[PDB]
Parts: C-alpha cells; structure tokens; sequence
C-alpha cells in the first residue's frame, strides 16, 4: 500500500537540488512508535507536486512560502512595495536574489501602478534543461497614504 | 496523518 | 454517435435565465446560474450542446462573481470620484470614494455578481479593480509639491 506525504522544501532548496534528508514516524514490529531516516534527492528546478518513491510512503514535494518569491513554473517575482513619495519621484532600494547575489533596483521616473522590470536567466532552474533558469520579474507596487490631509490636496496640481 | 520531521 | 456543438451566450443570458432559440429548430432554456460547458443533451444522432460565454464589454466572470475593472486618473485615484456601472441585471451601480484608493485594492459589492449553481435566490458578489493612470514623467513643479 502507499500513503501520499507532503514534504515542504523552500525555492532556494528546490533551486540547488539539495539533498533534503528527514526522519518521519511510523509503526513497526508488532505495533510500535518509530520514526525513520529518509533520504529524497532534489533536482535543480523540481516543480511541486512531483513525487519520488513492510509499508510504503508516497512522497509530494511541497514548496515552502517564500518571503520575497512567488514562483511561476521558471520564473519568479518579486514584488518591491513603494512609498507614495518614491513612487513618482525615484527610490533607491536592493534586493537579494534568489542565489544570494544583491542586486540594485533603482528609479528616478515614476512608476506605474503594476510596472514591472524582466531580468532573463535569473529565475529558477528548467527541470528539463537546467544549464537554463527562467527569469526574475521584478513588480513595483506602490502604496497610497489613507485620508490626506489640506496641504495634500491642494499640493495636488 | 504521520509525523513529518526536518532535517 | 454524438456531435457536440459550441453554444455562445451572454452573461445576461445566462444571468436571468433566458430562453434561447435558433434542419431544425432548436429552443433552450437557460438555467439560472449556468456556467461555460453545461452539458445539454438532446436524443436526436444525438445532438448534445456545449455552453460558450461571449466576451463581455465590461465583466470578467469568475465562479459566481464578476469582476470589473474601474480605470481611475492620477488625480481622481487620489481625490476621489463618482462613476457608474451598469450591473449585469440591468440597472446602474454608482460606484463613488472620497478617500484615495490603493491602485492594488478591491472593493466587493454584494449580490451583484451571478446566480449561483444552487439557489438562483443567491448571487456572487461583483468585484471591482482599479486601473489608475499614473504620471509618466514630472516637471520641476509637480515634483516639488510632491516632495
């Protein structure tokens, strides 16, 4: 028989192909408590929901929530937040990718709403062919103040 | 519902 | 056998559950809350027919709800505005804000979307997007009162 077990990895481990190792629990001989050492070898660019496989244990790589990627098959995006003023008058913030690299976002133009900026081969991996990633998409999103104030609106021409 | 346990 | 055959409508159509007609001649009465591929089998070769939903002017469905898309401009995004939109069963909504509106936000106005697949008596909630029109490049003057 085989029971399907989630196994939440994070993109980076997903993106090097880390040899993730855990222990999960079971039975044993004659009704036990155990709980056994699993070795699952991971794959540069491994989509979840892929699975690899006494009793038996199907396993569902799960990726982990990251904090500043959302995935999208090969590619990633990451959604800097804007202030309303660096919004339309320039901002100069960095950030980290998915390979630990820094890398330096900065504007000095408006933005628009959703304006989003492509950088090719800095995604994740391709499973099929890996030698080639998919690329990064950066997304600004800028942030309105609530209420405002007199100055606000009549500075508003 | 098993024990899943990093590492 | 069997030969499907693709059926377009409307959102209204199927809103209101209309009855639809168009060699034979075919007459097909909308459920209310039928949603793309409902399956309408006819014996007689069996003729089975498949829902399409038109493109709509204004709406994008999305299960039992709508979803419209406002476009706002940079000074009404912030200032507020008063616009309409004419719902699904026909009569206008007036969509107004005073306060400024975060261009990634959704206002939710409920039992304006579709009849639901249970109960006609139930209705999706109508989702509204923003689009705002934001500058494309600044002058001396506005950059200031901005700063």
């Amino acid at each position: 028989e085989t029971v399907q077990v989630n196994l939440p990895v994070s993109l980076e481990d997903l993106f090097v192909g880390k040899k993730k190792s855990f222990k999960i629990g079971r039975k044993g001989p004659h009704g036990a408590s155990e709980k056994t050492q699993i070795d699952i070898q991971l794959k540069p660019g491994w989509k979840a929901g892929t699975k690899i496989t006494r009793k038996t244990l199907q396993f569902v790589i799960q990726e982990k929530s990251h904090p500043n990627f959302k995935r999208d098959g090969d590619d990633l995006i990451y959604t800097l937040p804007l202030s309303f003023k660096e919004s339309l008058l320039g901002f100069s913030k960095t950030i980290q990718t998915i390979d630990g690299r820094t890398l330096p976002l900065s504007r000095v133009q408006p933005v628009q709403p959703s304006q989003t900026s492509t950088y090719p081969g800095q995604g994740m991996p391709t499973p099929k062919n890996p030698s080639q990633r998919g690329n990064l998409i950066v997304k600004y999103k800028v942030d309105y103040p609530i209420s405002l104030n007199d100055a606000q609106k009549r500075a508003i021409d | 519902p098993t024990v899943e346990e990093v590492d």
